[PDB]
């Protein structure tokens, strides 16, 4: 997946 | 298949958000967390250190290579307003998409190392076994075929090659063994290995390779040999085509700019046209500093600007202006520049079209361009010459040796 900051 | 030099790059939160940056990959994939979307805030902050593509591999000193994908997260999620990364850039450096050897896709190196050493021992050599598996490999597959030789052998794979190939057909497989700085820079040292020089090699391979090629050539030149490739160039070299050599070797040219530098075309396409033509005599370092530190697509336009001030193009001022080594050198150059794989077509015909075969140009061109713009090599030998490279290699080589060379061409037309 990919997770945001 | 790359991973790049590791730095230390320090971030900071914004208040709307967090870090601004968007990760993806986990151990779960087999794939590092990378930097997936840099936002404009923190663009202009860490403008040039880092990039979307770096690969996170520790967090404030804790490694996070071998972990999940929310573990890292977490970790970045509970941190402080700051944050000090240490990254590897993750590149392709590997392939290109204009070769003609393409990846064989069922690739076992332990295979094709067994398969090999039968075709070795079989009585009289069977090298159609040998040609037919190492010209359908990459450069990058090949290595790991010598590896595993090796590996069940205890014996070197170009050493035991050696001895049970001969001729011309020894000469491309043990080319084709050498990685591309390797065999780049051992036909270099060729050129230069005696009282002699041969330019024409020397010329061919630093007008044409780029910076990048030139920098891990400049490296392994130094490891193979001990001495530095500037060293021996000015050791064999001259005049003003010592200087536009040495220049050339750097491989320090200028980065292709995000803008058409409209001004800076017109600019160097007058001064060549001042430096030439229009003067008496030639000034040499004013041509050497242009065409030597400009980038490729600048220098192009300038040489279709060029055509604006002079009745002859830079091909044909460069006859008119200068002689000799010096001549020839920038007459490479100029092909390199404004269509590389016509100059390697030229180079190919040449070697092919009298009497005999200049081998020593004919396998090179095959060995270090079969997986860079072969494609477009022949693609421009059929245009101008009418007939297929793999045409005129049936008609000049002969045995195995033709049968290496017609697989690295690829195919017909
Ligand atoms: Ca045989
Ligand atoms: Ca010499
Ligand atoms: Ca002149
Ligand atoms: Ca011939």
């Amino acid at each position: 997946p990919e997770t945001s900051v | 298949s790359h991973m790049g030099g590791e730095r230390t790059v320090t971030i900071r939160r914004q208040t709307v958000g967090g870090f601004g940056l968007s990760i993806k990959g986990g151990a779960e994939h087999n794939i590092p967390v990378v930097v997936s979307k840099i936002s404009k805030e923190q663009r202009a902050e860490l403008s040039g250190l880092l990039f979307i593509g770096d690969a996170i591999l520790q967090i404030n000193g804790i490694n996070v290579r071998k972990c999940r994908h929310e573990e890292v997260v977490q970790v970045l999620r509970n941190a402080g307003e700051e944050v000090t990364l240490t990254v590897s850039f993750l590149k392709r450096a590997p392939g290109s998409a204009y070769g003609s050897v393409k990846a064989y896709t069922n690739f076992d190196a332990e295979r094709d190392a067994l398969n090999i050493e039968t075709a070795i021992k079989t009585k009289g050599v069977d090298e159609v076994t040998i040609v037919n598996i190492l010209t359908n490999r990459s450069n990058e597959q090949r290595q790991d075929i010598a590896f595993a030789y090796q590996r069940r052998t205890k014996k070197e794979l170009a050493s035991a090659l050696k001895s049970a190939l001969s001729g011309h057909l020894e000469t491309v497989i043990l080319g084709l063994l050498k990685t591309p700085a390797q065999y780049d820079a051992s036909e270099l040292k060729a050129s230069m290995k005696g009282l002699g020089t041969d330019e024409d090699s020397l010329i061919e391979i630093i007008c044409s390779r780029t910076n990048q090629e030139l920098q891990e050539i400049n490296r392994v030149y130094k490891e193979m040999y001990k001495t530095d490739l500037e060293k021996d160039i000015i050791s064999d070299t001259s005049g003003d085509f010592r200087k536009l050599m040495v220049a050339l070797a750097k491989g320090r040219r200028a980065e292709d700019g995000s803008v058409i530098d409209y001004e800076l075309i017109d600019q160097d396409a007058r001064d060549l046209y001042d430096a030439g033509v229009k003067r008496k005599g030639t000034d040499v370092p004013k041509w050497i500093s242009i065409m030597t530190e400009r980038s490729v697509p600048h220098l192009q336009k300038v040489f279709d600007r060029y055509k604006s001030y002079s009745p002859y193009d830079m091909l044909e001022s460069i006859r008119k202006e200068v002689k000799g080594d010096l001549e020839n050198a920038f007459l490479n150059l100029v092909q390199c520049i404004q269509n590389k794989p016509l100059y390697f077509a030229d180079r190919l015909y040449d070697s092919m079209k009298g009497k005999g075969t200049r081998d020593k140009v004919l396998i090179r061109i095959m060995v270090s361009r079969s997986e860079v713009d072969m494609l477009k090599i022949r693609s421009e030998f059929k245009r101008k010459y009418g007939k297929s490279l793999y045409y005129y290699i049936q008609q000049d080589t002969k045995g195995d040796y033709q049968k290496a060379l017609l697989y690295l061409c690829g195919g017909d037309d």
